[PDB]
């Protein structure tokens, strides 16, 4: 048997984590022959909830699960990790200023990054989910300089999947028919969904979404607006967060990291802008279209950028830059 | 980049000649872009009148022609029927159409045939269709969110299934189910093709091929147990009738939840006799809880524990039988190679803990349902469906809730939980298991409870 | 290497002289010995027939005859290779040593050291050695070409791989050939279907002993109902024998299937005949086309295959390049690509009969601004121009300090037009873009300075850090050229 | 490692040749010119006849053992080498030598058999100063080694111990000695100065920078004037350039 | 022919138990510890690991138990010992289990019927008979080996371990020193409570 891996989930009492854990344990992430050790970290009050979760997991009798560890201690939780999924973050409260939200998250992710640096394996893979995902991920990475920055990624797969869903709905097709969608930039309302290089399978033939839909107007205006606002719509209707789809997206993201992307297909990921050929500033966490082999990602080069795309990309890069500046003021003062 | 649209009647001569001119321009000119539209002439009047009203144009003859200012389907600027577009092209470009009137007649036929092709293509798309039909009752419920991703996994059926899914509750629940549908679409599963809500009586289960029945959130106040039982009867009757009428004759109906599951199943079967053989109650969650309790006592993993049997009311009085329960990978120094197993009863030296404490613990777990969360419910339902299609693991016992036809002794006409295997798309009852006989007292208790529930519900 | 082989498994290697010398002792007055002497005294150095006989006589030698022999550096002429084939002295496999002259000379200098290891006089002329080596190249090139082409068995070595490295690789390869030979012989005695790759059957025998499918995969006809010409490359890589006849499969997987269940593909058990040659398609060039005149293709250029596959889209009528073009059943066809031609050859019945409508004939003329009349090129250029102007003005509502509004806006718009030009030299475009960004920041100075400076004077050093830089920038712009600056 | 740490790496041939040469130099005649200047230096008081007879026994042994020498002589020379001031100051490095548990015990064990009066424990009479501060194992697939060796230039391998017959026999002998039943490592393992083992085969870099990095990390920072001001000034110039 | 049988014989089970287990795990057979089989057999009735040290510790507890009960009665201020651990009544032994208990106290051989019945289970019956096993702990006595021969029931091989007094102390004596220290701490706590 393959040696068990240690996987950490932070904020494990939160609904996204709760949804995710079963997908983690059942082999959908790491495959049906990888034993897992699962590590759950939360604040002390949640431990009661966390204990209830641990029990329910043990009740699921998942064959690939050979431990569940619940702790409020970073030194325990971050010990010898193989994979860390950072879902826990402070949610923005009413009347909380954006700067205070940033400071609080910077504190949390600085602490977690230092714990990774000290306790975790240097090969650890780190996935950041808690908003603001890009800036939090950057803060963590700066706090874990010994770990290769490529190990650190933030969840943009949710936007990619949403975009694919919207395209498939418009064409009337499965999600599988759609390929090579791109999300550029921040996981925020400023995120840019790009289908200029996306392909779809229609009438047994593969065709490019611009050609297939032939509605550039609707692709620019309505598709983008729908994707950007999809989460707010879901919360407005349910009165509850998008836990199910977030969990799905996280699972997909990790699974593509672990297996790699299919040949001739690329995926969108939030990743450190250093060395991009697209002229995004270095030292940013930006979202790019990427191919993954041997648990290593690479950037899909040579894609032409029209001025519409370029403008969106620079707008979101500006947003990310401002966020970075604000967070780094606290990181240096902290 | 200039952008134009022209709309046609399939018979219109001048629209066809416009198409010729358009293709000439777009081929030769780098600048030129055009999109193409045509309607059946009967539709044309309405379609164009709508377009003209939206624009506040005033054109009626086919073709109609306009330049769209930024992107396909923007606002338009209107050019006139064919002569005006030809005039524009001739003066601005210098171009001339050269097509004969006779040719225009022929192409008018060709475009008639083209519209006939379009119609047949519409019909052709209807032919291509072979989905699996799924329905969910009481869908507006927290369990439903966890369940849907397991369905979408496809492992339930194999990753080769066109899935069509349906979700029911009242319109207020329909709002949150709308949100659920939105998340479902976002889940972008490869096997997902459709999902739907229902709220209305005639529609339900129509050509349903899989039916999932959850607990209800009874929005009514805390009625007495007798009133709760009776309150189920109208709902079970309605569902049974709807299923029997609307569903596919081979529909599979699975009943899951924390309350009165056996009773609900029994009532449904009574109202839906024909399908009743198809209807089963999920016991697996209780078995999982029992396994986990055992594993905690032993300090092993539940997965090592096997062949727990649940004997009773799943959601009520049940007996957990460990006589066949096996443990694997345990560290008895009387240690076998991989796949050796030891008997749980033999290993647990504390018979008092088994008899008093373990039983009391399970009784608490069942009565409270507290630990029966969304994850466990979903896992149980999904895994049961998986075994139903695929089969259960070879040799392994499963527990399932199923209608008694006398098999051990059990009185007929009740739904009981009992040990089972799944094979060839169907379950069999392991009546050949030795020693698994029940005591007369235990059987009397278990059946008597179910009978009393049934009687009270019928009133 | 020859000696190392001979020692290590008791194998033989032969030079021609070895046999002749043996004959001298074995009977100094044998026929072959008598001829050899007669020729020698005539100065006739080894008429080749003598060596040929001696060599096959050496094949008698029981160790070689049962087990193994190698031959070094022989034949030395193509004529010998031919006469050996005439007797059919024919190695199963051949290896070739490629070596830099530098290495050869260095080895020869070590041989010079051995000459002191030696003592008696010996022929050591590097000059002769070089000559001989060059002529070895001359003959070996032709010999390789023939023997590899006919017999699929030629292999090559770098002299700078260590003699042991080379020996290892040669041995391993030879053992591979052995395992192939033995497994094939087993299948033959078992009567099984078997691949024949590196069994080095001659092309001419293969042609003579094809099965009914000739050079085509029967699996292709049976499963696909298509023809794939296996002849198109000589190699046996998907060639196989069964029941006394040869066939090629179209792929490794087809070969695997045929080996597994040959009876299905075997005739007559296959579902279809190979149609007769008159029905089979063939490719063409400009020479064939010129012979086909006065007619063009049976279809006037428009590719039928894509149109048919397109469910007869009007759009599909793009013509195929003549390079693609072929005759089938009396009739000449062209399609959009070589791959289309391949599909046509595979299943021509799908396509060959057509009745396209008259519509969408239009051949392109690429129109040019110069060629256009005034409104057309105006329209083309202005559409982009006005799009850019529209965005630039509407969004910015521009003004820059000191300039008139008109000056600011016009200049900014002209820069914006350059910066977004579809075909502007792009590094220059980005240069203008940079200038435009500076202009934008300078317009931002207006708003910053107006918002931050009150009418009441306020403490100079408590002004914001950028404030004074921005003021200095504004003041400088008063006396700067806006065009360059 | 020697070049980066700036230490001394010694090979058995060197020790043997130097020891022989110095012995012969002392045994060579104190010829008709005065010796070392009789100034403020304490001259050596060897016995030249002892060195002579030692060299004789060495020659006899190598005759008897076909150029091999008795372990006792080699170990004596190694131990003296380590006693030398260069070793005492800076560092000594050996490639795969000593080679057997007995050899290691003989070399490392203190020939002052210190009084055992209560020394029940596992700390032998051994000198920690001569004792290696680091030992590591390096190993690869025998196939990888065979490939590398065969890929060595034929000139390079010419007549060497690495000619394939010699290479094969020595490789076998290497395995055969280092039974997991017993290896030279066992001596250090009993000292619990636990050596560590790095897979050149999997790391596969023919220079194995990766292992060199690991080894450097395990050793830690060189105990030296990592730059002197001359070296600092030059590195500063290199940076400026 | 039957699969492998061995037992390894030597110190106190010690690490040697682990090393036998490792061997069998490499082989993919069964491991057995004979002492385990005794303990578990006794535990079936007992719910306790009977044996020499454990019950002899109870002897001193007799004195302390009675003193604690006197103090608990005179001191109506109730005690940390209120939570007395669970114990059963006598699940009365057969002569077979009696003989086992007496073996644990005496470290002495037992009526052949028991040894025969169990070990013949391990020869005769699956999975053991197909799988084969290595055992820890048996025979303890030449008397037992004698009965093995007199039935004629045999391993493939015996193995014995070469070990000596210091080696044995090195592992065992520290653990026993810990036993002493903790017992003395307990007695100090008893002084304090008294």
């Amino acid at each position: 048997m393959s040696e068990p891996i240690r996987v950490l989930v932070t904020g494990a009492a939160g609904q996204i984590a709760y949804s995710l854990l079963y997908s983690i344990g059942n082999g959908s992430v790491f495959g049906k022959d990888q034993p897992i050790i699962l590590v759950l970290l939360d604040i002390t009050p949640m431990m009661g909830v966390l204990d209830g979760v641990l029990m329910e997991l043990q009740d699921c009798a998942l064959p690939l699960l050979q431990d569940v560890i619940a702790t409020d201690k970073e030194e325990i939780a971050f010990k010898d990790l193989d994979v860390a999924v950072l879902v826990g973050s402070m949610p923005r409260r009413e009347g909380m200023e954006r700067k205070d939200l940033l400071k609080a998250n910077v504190k949390i992710f600085k602490s977690q990054g230092t714990a990774l640096e000290k306790y975790a394996k240097k090969s650890v893979k780190v996935i950041v989910v808690g908003n603001p995902a890009n800036t939090n991920c950057l803060t963590a990475s700066k706090s874990a300089p010994s770990i290769p920055k490529e190990n650190f990624s933030c969840l943009t797969r949710l936007d990619h999947n949403r975009a694919k869903s919207q395209i498939a709905l418009k064409l009337g097709v499965t999600a599988d028919d759609v390929k090579n969608v791109i999300i550029w930039g921040n996981h925020s309302s400023t995120q840019y969904p790009d289908v200029n290089h996306a392909k779809v399978k229609l009438q047994g033939k593969e065709v490019g979404v611009y050609e297939a839909l032939k509605d550039d107007s609707w692709l620019k205006g309505e598709f983008i607006t729908t994707v950007q606002q999809r989460g707010a719509a879901v919360i407005k209707a349910r009165k509850l967060s998008s836990a199910m789809s977030a969990a799905k997206a996280i699972a997909d993201h990790i699974r593509d990291i672990w297996f790699g992307t299919p040949e001739g297909e690329f995926v969108s990921m939030g990743v450190i802008s250093d060395g991009n050929s697209y002229g995004v500033p270095d030292d940013l966490l930006y979202s790019f279209p990427v191919v993954i082999k041997n648990k290593t990602w690479k950037f899909v080069e040579g894609l032409p950028i029209n001025d519409f795309s370029r403008e969106k990309m620079d707008l979101t890069a500006k947003e990310l830059t401002e966020e970075k500046e604000t967070a780094f003021e606290f990181l240096s003062s902290a | 980049m200039a952008k134009f649209v022209i709309a046609g009647k399939a018979n219109c001569p001048y629209y066809a000649k416009a198409e010729l001119l358009a293709d000439y321009l777009q081929k030769n000119l780098p600048d030129f872009r055009i999109f193409k539209i045509t309607q059946h002439p009967d539709k044309w009047e309405d379609w164009v009148e709508d377009v003209c009203e939206r624009n506040m144009w005033d054109h009626r003859t086919s073709p109609i022609i306009w330049r769209e200012l930024l992107d396909r389907g923007g606002r338009g600027l209107l050019l006139g029927g064919y002569n005006e577009f030809l005039e524009h092209a001739q003066l601005y470009y210098g171009v001339t159409s050269n097509m004969t009137t006779e040719l225009m007649m022929v192409i008018a036929k060709e475009n008639m045939q083209t519209h006939t092709e379009q119609q047949l293509d519409k019909e052709t798309m209807k032919d291509l269709i072979s989905p699996l039909q799924v329905w969910i009752a009481s869908a507006g419920t927290y369990v439903c969110c966890h369940l849907i991703p397991l369905l979408l996994s496809g492992e339930v059926f194999g990753m080769h299934t066109e899935i069509s899914l349906t979700l029911f509750d009242q319109e207020q629940r329909e709002d949150c189910l709308r949100s659920i549908v939105m998340e479902t679409q976002d889940l972008a599963s490869p096997v997902l093709r459709t999902v739907s809500f229902c709220t209305t009586v005639k529609e339900a289960f129509l050509q349903a091929q899989v039916i999932i029945i959850l607990d209800d959130s009874t929005e009514e106040e805390v009625y007495s147990l007798e009133s709760c039982l009776r309150s189920r009867v109208p709902l079970c009757r309605l569902y049974g009738y709807l299923i029997e009428k609307n569903a596919h004759k081979s529909v599979k109906v699975i009943v899951g939840g924390k309350n009165f599951v056996n009773l609900k199943t029994t009532l449904l079967m009574q109202y839906a006799p024909n399908i009743a053989s198809n209807i089963i109650a999920v016991a697996l969650g209780v078995e999982g809880q029992a396994k986990a309790v055992l594993a905690r006592k032993m300090k092993t993993t539940s997965a090592n524990i096997k062949d727990v049997i649940i004997w009773g009311n799943i959601t009520g009085n049940n007996y957990v039988d460990l006589r066949k329960a096996k443990v694997y990978n345990y560290e008895s120094a009387v240690k076998g190679p991989p796949g050796h197993y030891h008997s749980v009863l033999s290993l647990i030296f504390d018979r008092e803990w088994i008899t008093k404490e373990f039983v009391q613990t399970l009784k608490i777990l069942s009565s409270t349902g507290k630990q029966f969360g969304g994850i466990l419910a979903a896992h149980s339902i999904a895994t049961t469906l998986k075994y139903w299609y695929h089969g259960s693991p070879p040799g392994e016992i499963v527990s399932l809730g199923v209608m008694s036809e006398g098999q051990f002794d059990i009185p007929e006409g009740i739904v009981f939980s009992m040990p089972v295997k799944f094979e060839n798309g169907t379950w069999v009852v392991l009546t050949d298991l030795e020693d698994i006989s029940l005591s007369e007292k235990t059987l009397s208790r278990l059946t008597g409870d179910l009978i009393q529930e049934k009687l009270v519900a019928c009133g | 290497v020859a000696k190392k082989l001979a020692s290590d498994y008791g194998l033989r290697c032969l030079s021609v002289g070895d046999a002749l010398r043996g004959m001298l002792n074995n009977h100094p007055d044998s026929e072959l010995s008598l001829m050899l002497n007669w020729h020698l005294h005539k100065g006739k150095t080894v008429p080749d027939e003598l060596a040929i006989q001696a060599l096959d006589i050496s094949l008698m030698e029981s160790v070689c005859n049962t087990i193994g022999v190698v031959i070094d550096g022989y034949p030395v002429t193509p004529h010998q290779m031919d006469l050996l084939e005439a007797r059919s002295i024919i190695p199963m496999v051949i290896f070739e040593l490629h070596v830099p002259s530098k290495e050869i000379f260095k080895r020869l200098l070590l041989e010079k050291k051995t000459e002191q290891s030696m003592s008696y006089p010996l022929h050591n002329s590097s000059q002769i050695i070089a000559y001989k080596n060059a002529k070895y190249h001359k003959n070996i090139n032709e010999i390789r070409q023939f023997y590899q082409k006919q017999h699929q068995n030629w292999h090559v070595i770098d002299g700078f791989h260590s003699k042991w490295w080379v020996w290892n690789e040669v041995l391993k390869d030879i053992q591979q050939m052995n395992k192939y030979i033995q497994t094939y012989m087993k299948k033959i005695k078992e009567g099984k279907a078997a691949c024949i790759d590196k069994l080095c059957i001659t092309p001419e025998e293969l042609i003579a002993r094809l099965g009914e499918f000739k050079q085509f995969c029967p699996v292709s006809l049976a499963e696909s109902n298509e023809l794939i010409d296996c002849s198109v490359t000589s190699s046996l890589e998907f060639a196989a024998e069964f029941r006394g006849h040869y066939y090629k499969m179209s792929s490794q997987e087809k070969l695997n299937k045929f080996l597994k269940d040959p009876e299905l593909y075997v005739p007559p058990l296959a579902p279809h005949p190979l149609p007769p040659d008159d029905l089979l398609p063939k490719r063409l060039t400009l020479s064939e086309l010129k012979s086909r005149f006065p007619k063009c293709a049976e279809l006037q250029g428009y590719c039928p295959v894509t149109y048919q596959d397109g469910k007869q889209r009007y759009e599909a009528l793009v013509p195929g390049n003549i390079r693609y073009a072929l005759e089938y059943r009396n009739c000449i066809y062209i399609c959009e690509s070589e791959e289309k031609l391949q599909k046509f050859m595979r299943s021509p019945m799908q396509y060959w009969n057509q009745k396209l409508p008259r519509k969408l004939p239009p051949l392109k003329e690429s129109i040019h601004l110069t060629s256009l009349p005034l409104p057309g090129y105006l329209e083309q250029g202005t559409a982009t121009s006005l799009i850019k102007a529209m965005n630039a003005a509407g969004n910015l509502k521009p003004k820059l300090p000191f300039l008139s509004v008109r000056r600011s806006v016009l200049l900014y718009i002209a820069f914006h037009l350059k910066a977004f030009n579809p075909k502007g030299s792009e590094y220059s475009r980005k240069k203008y873009k940079k200038k435009l960004e500076q202009f934008v920041e300078r317009c931002e100075l207006i708003t910053y300075l107006s918002s931050k400076m009150t009418r009441k004077y306020k403490e100079p050093q408590f002004r914001a850090i950028d404030f004074d830089h921005k003021l200095q920038t504004f003041l400088s712009l008063k006396n700067i050229d806006p065009v360059t600056g | 490692l020697a070049k980066y740490y700036k230490l001394h790496h010694i090979k058995m041939k060197d020790v043997i040749a130097e020891a022989i040469a110095k012995l012969e130099a002392i045994v060579a005649p104190k010829d008709s010119v005065e010796g070392e200047e009789e100034g403020e230096e304490e001259e050596e008081e060897e016995n030249v006849d002892d060195a002579q007879e030692l060299l004789d026994g060495i020659k006899e042994s190598m005759e008897q053992n076909a150029g091999r020498l008795e372990d006792q002589y080699i170990i004596r020379f190694v131990k003296e080498k380590l006693k030398s001031m260069p070793c005492r100051n800076q560092g000594f490095i050996l490639d795969g030598f000593p080679k057997t548990y007995d050899q290691a015990k003989d070399l490392f064990n203190q020939e002052e058999e210190e009084e055992e009066e209560e020394i029940r424990g596992k700390i032998f009479p051994y000198d920690k100063l001569i004792t290696p501060e680091f030992v590591c194992g390096l190993d690869a697939s025998d196939e990888f080694l065979k490939e590398r060796v065969m890929n060595l230039p034929e000139s390079v391998v010419a007549g060497t111990h690495y000619s394939q017959d010699r290479f094969l026999r020595s490789l076998s002998h290497y395995r055969d000695i280092n039974t997991d039943d017993e290896t030279v490592f066992n001596y250090f393992d009993e000292l619990e100065i636990h050596p560590i083992h790095i897979d050149v085969g999997k790391l596969e870099d023919a220079q194995n920078r990766l292992a060199i990095k690991q080894l450097i990390k395990e050793i830690g920072k060189p105990r030296n004037y990592g730059l002197t001001d001359e070296e600092k000034a030059e590195e500063e110039k290199k940076a400026a350039e | 022919a039957p699969p492998l049988r061995i037992c390894l014989l030597g110190p106190h089970g010690s690490g040697k138990t682990v090393c036998a287990r490792k061997l069998a795990e490499n082989f993919g057979i069964f491991h057995i510890q004979f002492d385990e089989f005794l303990q578990e057999k006794m535990l079936l009735k007992a719910e306790r690991k009977f044996g020499p040290e454990f019950e002899d510790d109870s002897e001193e507890e007799q004195l302390v138990k009675q003193e604690l009960e006197e103090l608990a009665a005179q001191a109506n201020v109730k005690i940390e010992e209120d939570t007395t651990k669970k114990q059963l009544p006598d699940v009365q032994l057969t002569e077979e289990e009696e003989a086992i208990k007496l073996s644990l106290t005496d470290n002495e051989p037992l009526p052949s019927e028991i040894l025969d019945s169990i070990l013949s289970e391990w020869w005769l019956k699956e999975p053991i008979r197909s799988t084969g096993f290595i055992l820890d702990g048996f025979p303890r006595h030449p008397e037992e080996a004698q009965f093995l021969g007199e039935r004629g029931f045999f391993p493939d091989a015996a193995v014995i371990i070469q070990v000596d007094d210091q080696d044995i102390f090195d592992r065992l004596l520290p653990a026993q020193v810990q036993k002493w220290k903790t017992k003395q701490h307990k007695k100090l706590e008893r002084k304090k409570l008294i």
